[PDB]
RNA sequence: GAGACUUGGGCAAUGUGACUGCUGAUCAGCAGUCA
RNA sequence: UGACUGCUGAUCAGCAGUCACAUUGCCCAAGUCUCUU
């Protein structure tokens, strides 16, 4: 919309020069400059769209205030197509980075905001001075001196001089102050610092007559008398404020920072007392100005203001103050207000009479002010009075607005017509006149004002400019004018014709004012003639003159990169970096400046130091600038504390606390450079650990391809070569019994079975099997009996056995799967064995010659019964048969023949009444006939267990069946008899649960022995050849089916001699996961290797960086131990495919060792992972091969290659298409899935066993190899050794025994403490907190507490897997959270009294303290193990941390440290053992 | 004084 | 986590007013010395 | 009458300090609501 804003021809003509040259214009206000800002920023548009990489220019425009900035977006926005950006503090700048930074600059081709904001993004370089087309600002007056808008002007000469963009000012006052005389200065001084001449029109036929529709007002002005005398209320009131500030200062409170005067000459007052003594003096300023009723009124706002403040009152001396502060309010309220009751009955017009007697209580000021709203507005309509009065103090505007809303009510005429409304500047006041929060306003004063909904709008000093305001045609002003600007700006509200313009001036004041006034009008009128007949004088851009105007400032300082600070905003900068310092809510985030004297002053710095003033900074002790900083030498206080500051803000960026473009860093900007240095392995992974994106699947699992150890891979024997068998022997580990007696006894005959291997195999350790009927172990012949294959035909008969083994005798078969010919991974066999000569055991020839297929259990009639051969009782003693008549599938042991017994004989029990003969004949005779033998030999028998996964411990006797099921007795020649010996099928029963384990015991030995050969133990007579593997643990701690106690990890580090050899057992543990549920878990050594691996990641932090505060260290080795880093840190080492997870059910889950699938199938799924996905476990069993392919051949047929193929792609589409089933199918093909989480489990796993056993030292090897600390190769040993013997630097090298004096007695901490300090550095160190100014020779607790937590928590973790060996891990890792719990570490601190020592000045948190120790005493030093107190303070716990950390780095002695540990533990740690 | 002087019931607002 | 508004704290910036300290100029008088 | 000192007042300019008032801005952080993990 902008055909309607047709603009006049002085707005042309302004633009016109204003195009062509910078320039200010001045205009009387109402004339439309904003307009023409808006045109000239529309004369730029040839270059708004192109982006700035291109050469593409942006307008920039700003303004003084939110609000007109808000005003002039909203205009632009509407009479410009461009899109307006908005670019202010108030919206949150604070937190931007260059992305939306430059998105925003990209996208908004107009940029609007305050002026120090844009000074900060045109100074930290995210757009150059010659990346912008024109810059317009507004109120130009303000900008002088200091001011934000003459320090971006200074830019304009420190950057590129040519193609310079376009600046110009808008302004209707040009001078501000009293200072008008000599108007010529100041007129060249704007004129210069914007190099641009002040044009304004100069022909009052055509242009000033056309402008003065904005007509000018017409003076009034109202005298009145002078107060004769001061009444006896306002000194009563006075006397009591007299004793009432005598008692603030009398009353004491906490200890609360320290306030001087803006030159540090004087000492001031906390702002908290110095509050009060404000409002206080300006209540009486208003009582001894503006009459008892303002008093009365104002008395009100005060008690609002205390209410508030008392409800807000953080601490209850706070609360204390403002109560009394309340009282005397209300006391001196009730004795106003009674000298008001007394006379407010003078007449019975009630509301009138209220009014009558405001008349009567006003001072004459406000009188004449009452007279003149009376006789002002006629009691016309409401719309038609515009109305604006203009106090000097804020509460005024309250008070007089309270009064007005009072006099109206009482007014006869005036209150169907006024209607009153007060505003202040952006400290806006409390509007209620009752309790806080009365309602929840929307509509603010100003949409009040221009929506019509009032007329009369009480005002201070902040609506002169800026607020767009409607013509009011009366302007009331209650206090005398104070500035030239001021009066100009409030003359020029009153806008439309006929406007009153009214002002107020005492008697013998009157002729004052009447000069001031001709002045101003004199200055105007000489501004006027100035600009109008001074000479044709071109832009003047003289550039010595305006160089000249700026060198008396210290020279800008612009570091490398084109980045530049300002010196008038080091300060802001200064301080900005300073808030950025963790605190706890104050923690000292002000520098402490301090002046020097005149012989300091000629101590330090040269000669010429006598008169120029020279002052020196303290930083904060919790930054690194421990020294101080020295301000040049410099004429006055401000310029010298100036330089101080930009000195030191200088130094901060030369050590890197100020980024690249001068603003401090963070978390986020600190890892950036650490990414490359601790984190570079990601990259390999695509991602970064900057990149939050990539932990978007943290929680997901991944796949791996497993492997089968080396020991296996290509082990199969070959014909004709040297091939090792090694015999596996199954001892019973119970006592035998009648129930036990038929497994007892065949377990342990001589005869066995042998695994086969062409390569050779490390010893093994000794495997716990759990039988239903007895516990079992396992053992391997250490020295493996060797033969080679003289017969091809001969080992592929072995196969062939090895293969009918797992296909009929454990019915551990599929039909899909085919014997494995080739020699590759798991493809070794298991061969029977028999005695030979002497104690050699040979090939048990026969029974594998024989049992080439199992024999088939046909079912025999008694007419086909009757012509077999006789049963005879030797050729089923110990065989295997099946009672097929009554079940085809039961296996069943003969272990006893009775001779004595017939099946005409009576029958032992459940039908001892009748015999066998009919017994069989009544249910089972009816299929089978007769049966051929009545008074032959009897069978007793038993039947083989079922079972398939011996892991277990349960036990328990079947006493309700069992002996049934031993009693069982079947006639010989009915029951089909394998003539198998029972004694090789009872053993093979449990051969996958042996063949199971091996499998991952031999991953645990052949990782053991690259581990030890990497450290370069291997060579130890306790490893290496002579290693004697020990039998595996049982888990009785878990429930799934004087001195301290020196601590063994770390008594065994400082002396080598207490290393052992690791256990193949133990590392098997660490590999084993909890899914796969094993007798034993990994659980117990991952809490220890967190524990450890976070130690070392601190320690290597701390070594590495000891000057970055604690904050980053604390995320980055948070960042270090991440679960997500222990992954991408593990998948290299191929450390996850040797890992244990899954469940082990042969018949489901597992793979047969010698079978595998067809070849030509194995390639098509590994060469179409898309197409292997999608095949669930019936598309593989659809067929069932012949015994030539699946066996011998092993391969499968052409055709049954096609019927895979056909109904895999049929399934493409059918009702599983798109479902998935690698969840079932992929322990076929070698391939499983793990949890992340379980890859940094066992990584930490690894770690403990490694920690637990070989000392601290020797696992800082290990993390070498996980390349997690990375090895500084200048100094390696300070990875080995240093790591817990450095920490320290030359701090300690100043001392002096002035430390006592910080350390109060602490003669009781070191009684109370047991340690005996030689340095007293480090505990000093630890007391400080970082709110302390105080104390300059030593450091914070931050970065003792970083290395204290970590010493902490290993040593605890140590000792709760040490002594706590009968409770579960998933309790364990709770009681160690427990007991590093920071509610725990503030009790242990505080039952010691450790809480009297700290140093710290923070009045709040030294109150939550002192709450806290009465309650604990309360308690009796006995918490509740947590106790409900107000809130734990968490420097009691830190400054323990603290503690812990300096006891130990002031000798070096981990041992001692684990002492005073458990010394201040013993109770709580007690407690905690016997429960969590 | 104990009181405010009663300004006069009239007053003239001058022209400067 | 983000958007709106309010609460709370700290620093910087412009200007006026009041009192003090010091320098320079101008005007004036007195007292004292020389010419 | 001049030179000059002593005393003291007045005017004016400039600088610096104390106290108070007014307006403007940035930063940290809290509350609730909504978007929403
Ligand atoms: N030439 C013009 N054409 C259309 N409207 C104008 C013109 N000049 C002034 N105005 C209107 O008068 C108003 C003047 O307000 P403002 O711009 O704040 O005045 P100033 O900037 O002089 O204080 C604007 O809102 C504008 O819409
Ligand atoms: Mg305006």
């Amino acid at each position: 919309e902008d055909v309607e804003i047709k603009p006049r021809g002085y707005q042309l003509r302004l633009v016109d020069h204003l195009t062509k040259s910078n320039g200010i214009v001045y205009l009387p206000t109402g004339s439309g400059k904003t307009f023409v800002a808006i045109l000239v920023l529309k004369r730029f548009s040839q270059d708004f769209d192109k982006p700035i990489e291109s050469g593409g220019k942006r307008a920039l425009f700003m303004c003084n205030t939110v609000e007109l900035a808000r005003q002039q977006a909203m205009a632009v926005r509407r009479c410009t197509n461009f899109k307006v950006g908005f670019y202010v503090g108030e919206q949150g700048v604070d937190d931007w980075t260059r992305g939306m930074w430059s998105d925003e600059i990209k996208k908004n081709q107009v940029l609007v905001g305050t002026a120090q904001v844009f000074l900060d993004m045109v100074t930290q370089t995210y757009v150059a001075l010659s990346s912008l087309s024109v810059v317009i600002i507004d109120e130009c007056h303000h900008g002088t001196g200091h001011h934000p808008f003459r320090e971006f002007m200074r830019l304009f000469t420190i950057a590129n001089q040519t193609k310079l963009p376009r600046v110009v000012g808008l302004t209707g006052v040009l001078i501000k102050g009293n200072e008008i005389t000599n108007v010529a200065t100041k007129l060249k001084e704007l004129e210069i610092t914007y190099r641009g001449n002040i044009i304004t029109v100069s022909d009052t036929k055509e242009m000033e007559n056309v402008m003065l529709y904005a007509t000018k007002p017409t003076e009034v002005m109202v005298s009145f008398p002078h107060q004769e005398q001061v009444l006896t209320v306002t000194r009563l009131i006075s006397a009591e404020i007299e004793k009432f500030y005598v008692s603030l200062d009398l009353m004491n409170i906490g200890v609360q920072p320290i306030r001087r005067s803006k030159s540090l000459q004087c000492l001031r007052d906390p702002s908290k007392k110095s509050f009060v003594k404000q409002l206080f003096n300006d209540f009486l300023y208003q009582m001894k100005e503006y009459g008892i009723y303002a008093a009365s009124i104002a008395i009100i706002s005060l008690i609002v203001e205390f209410d508030i403040k008392r409800r807000q009152a953080e601490t209850l001396s706070v609360k204390l103050m403002h109560r009394t502060a309340l009282t005397l309010c209300e006391k001196i309220r009730h004795l106003l207000v009674q000298k008001l009751q007394d006379m407010t009955y003078d007449d019975d017009d009630d509301n009138v009479n209220t009014e009558e007697v405001i008349m009567n209580f006003s001072t004459p000021k406000v009188q004449r002010f009452l007279m003149s709203l009376k006789v002002s507005f006629a009691d016309k309509d409401p719309k038609d009075i515009c109305c604006l009065v203009f106090v000097e103090r804020r509460y005024t505007c309250k008070c007089i607005y309270g009064l007005l809303l009072n006099y109206i009510q009482s007014t006869p005429e005036l209150r169907n017509v006024l209607t009153p409304q007060f505003m202040v500047g952006r400290n806006n006041i409390s509007p209620d006149f009752e309790s806080v929060l009365e309602r929840k306003w929307q509509k603010s004063a100003i949409q009040q004002f221009r929506d019509g909904n009032a007329n009369l709008m009480i005002c201070s000093s902040v609506l002169e400019e800026g607020i767009d305001v409607q013509a009011c045609n009366h302007v009331f002003i209650l206090d005398p004018v104070k500035t030239f600007n001021m009066y100009v700006q409030s003359k020029g509200r009153a806008r439309t014709t006929e406007a009153k313009f009214v002002l107020f001036t005492a008697d013998k004041e009157r002729e004052k004012t009447i000069q001031q006034i001709y002045q101003y009008r004199k200055a105007h009128n000489d501004i006027a003639e100035y600009l109008k007949d001074r000479v044709l004088e071109k832009t003047e851009p003289e550039l010595y003159e305006i160089k000249g105007h700026f060198q008396d400032d210290i020279d800008p300082f612009t570091n490398e990169n084109g980045a530049v600070l300002l010196p008038n905003n080091a300060l802001a900068i200064l301080h900005r970096y300073c808030q950025t310092i963790p605190t706890d809510a104050f923690g000292f985030v002000i520098p402490w400046f301090h002046v020097l004297q005149e012989d300091e002053r000629d101590r330090i710095f040269g000669v010429s130091a006598k008169g120029k003033h020279v002052i020196s900074i303290n930083m904060p002790v919790n930054c690194m600038l421990r020294d101080t900083i020295y301000s040049d030498p410099m004429d006055n206080v401000k310029t010298a504390k100036i330089s101080a500051a930009f000195k030191a803000c200088k130094v901060l960026y030369s050590l890197g606390e100020l980024n690249e473009r001068f603003v401090p860093k963070t978390l986020k900007e600190r890892v950036a450079s650490i990414a490359d240095v601790h984190f570079e392995h990601w990259n390999k992974y695509g991602d970064s650990v900057t990149a939050t994106v990539n932990k978007a699947d943290k929680s997901k699992d991944r796949t791996y391809k497993t492997e089968c150890p080396l020991e296996f891979y290509d082990a199969l024997p070959r014909v004709g070569e040297i091939c090792y068998a090694y015999e596996i022997f199954l001892e019973p580990q119970f006592e035998s019994c009648e129930y036990t007696e038929h497994m007892y006894l065949n377990l342990q005959t001589p005869r066995n079975y042998a695994i086969l291997l062409r390569n050779k195999l490390p010893r093994l350790a000794e495997m716990p099997l759990f039988s239903n009927q007895g516990k079992l172990h396992v053992r391997v012949a250490n020295a493996p009996l060797e033969v080679i294959i003289q017969n091809s035909e001969q080992l592929e008969l072995l196969h062939q056995f090895h293969g009918m083994v797992f296909r009929d005798i454990l019915k551990i078969w599929h039909p899909f799967f085919v014997l494995d010919r080739r020699s590759k991974e798991n493809s070794y066999l298991v061969v029977p064995l028999i005695l030979g000569a002497g104690e050699q055991k040979c090939f048990d020839w026969e029974l594998m010659t024989n049992f080439r297929r199992l024999p088939q259990s046909h079912g025999s009639n008694v007419q086909q019964r009757e012509q077999q051969p006789a049963p005879r009782p030797e050729d089923f003693e110990g065989k295997i048969v099946t009672q097929w008549y009554a079940n085809y599938d039961k296996p069943m042991l003969v272990t006893k023949v009775h001779r004595e017994l017939t099946p005409l004989s009576y029958m032992e029990k459940n039908q001892q009444d009748k015999t066998y003969y009919e017994f069989t004949m009544s249910k089972y005779g009816n299929r089978i006939g007769d049966v051929v033998h009545k008074d032959k030999f009897m069978i007793e028998v038993r039947d083989l267990t079922e079972q398939l996964t011996f892991y277990v411990h349960n036990r328990g006797k079947f006493n309700a069946k069992s002996k049934a099921k031993m009693k069982v007795i079947l006639i010989p020649e009915l029951c089909f008899n394998f003539n198998f010996p029972g004694d090789l099928w009872l053993k093979l029963i449990f051969l996958p649960s042996i063949l199971n384990r091996m499998y991952f015991l031999l991953h645990a030995e052949a990782l053991r022995k690259r581990f030890n050969t990497y450290l370069n133990l291997h060579l130890l007579p306790f490893n290496g050849t002579d290693y004697m593997p020990r039998p595996l643990e049982i888990d009785y701690s878990l429930k799934r089916n004087g001195k301290v106690k020196p601590l063994l990890i770390l008594q065994k580090t400082v002396s080598k001699e207490h290393i052992t050899p690791a256990e193949q057992g133990e590392f098997l543990a660490a590999i084993t996961a909890s899914s796969a549920a094993d007798v034993f878990d990994m659980e117990r050594l991952e809490i220890l290797g967190n524990s450890f691996l976070k130690l070392s990641a601190t320690l290597y932090l701390a070594s590495k960086y000891s000057d970055w505060n604690e904050g980053t260290l604390t995320e980055v080795k948070s960042k270090l131990v991440s679960n997500r880093n222990l992954l991408f840190c593990l998948i290299d080492a191929d450390i996850p495919k040797t890992l244990n997870t899954i469940q082990f059910t042969p018949r489901y889950t597992w793979l047969p060792p010698g079978i595998s699938l067809p070849h030509n199938v194995l390639a098509l799924w590994r060469e179409n992972p898309e197409f292997a996905k999608i095949i669930g476990p019936h598309n593989l069993r659809d067929l069932a091969l012949g015994d030539e392919e699946s066996l011998v051949k092993g391969n499968c047929s052409d055709i049954n290659y096609n019927r895979f193929v056909e109904g895999c792609r049929a399934n493409g589409q059918s009702f599983y298409a798109g479902a998935d089933f690698s969840s079932e199918v992929n322990f076929c093909v070698g391939l499983v899935t793990i949890p992340n989480k379980v890859i940094a489990d066992t990584l930490e796993a690894l770690l403990g066993v490694i920690v637990k056993n070989y000392g601290l030292q020797h696992a800082f090897k290990m993390l070498e190899y996980f390349k997690i600390c990375r090895a500084d190769i200048d100094k390696p040993l300070t990875q080995l050794l240093n790591l817990e013997l450095g920490g320290k630097k030359m701090r300690a090298n100043v001392n002096t025994t002035e430390i006592d004096g910080f350390l109060i007695n602490h003669y009781y901490l070191e009684k109370n403490l047991g340690y005996t300090f030689k340095d007293r550095r480090y505990l000093l160190q630890a007391l400080t907190h970082p709110s302390y100014p105080t104390n300059r020779i030593t450091g914070s607790y931050q970065e003792l507490e970083f290395i204290g937590n970590a010493i902490l928590d290993f040593l605890i973790s140590a000792y709760i897997f040490e002594n706590n060996t009968k409770m579960n891990p998933g309790a364990l890792t709770d009681l160690r959270s427990a007991l590093v719990n920071n509610t725990t570490l503030a009790c242990i601190c505080v039952r010691h009294r450790l809480h009297f020592f700290i140093l710290a000045e923070n009045a709040k948190l030294s109150e939550i303290i002192s709450k806290f120790v009465n309650f604990q005493e309360s308690q009796g030093h006995r918490v509740t193990n947590m106790s409900t107190n107000v809130d734990v303070p968490k420097a009691l716990g830190d400054v323990l941390e603290a503690l812990i950390a300096a006891v130990y780095l002031d000798c070096r002695d981990l041992q001692r440290t684990w002492e005073v540990i458990f010394n201040l533990f013993e109770p709580e740690l007690q407690e905690f053992t016997r429960k969590v | 004084i104990d009181r405010y002087e009663q300004v006069s019931k009239d007053f003239e607002f001058i022209k400067i």
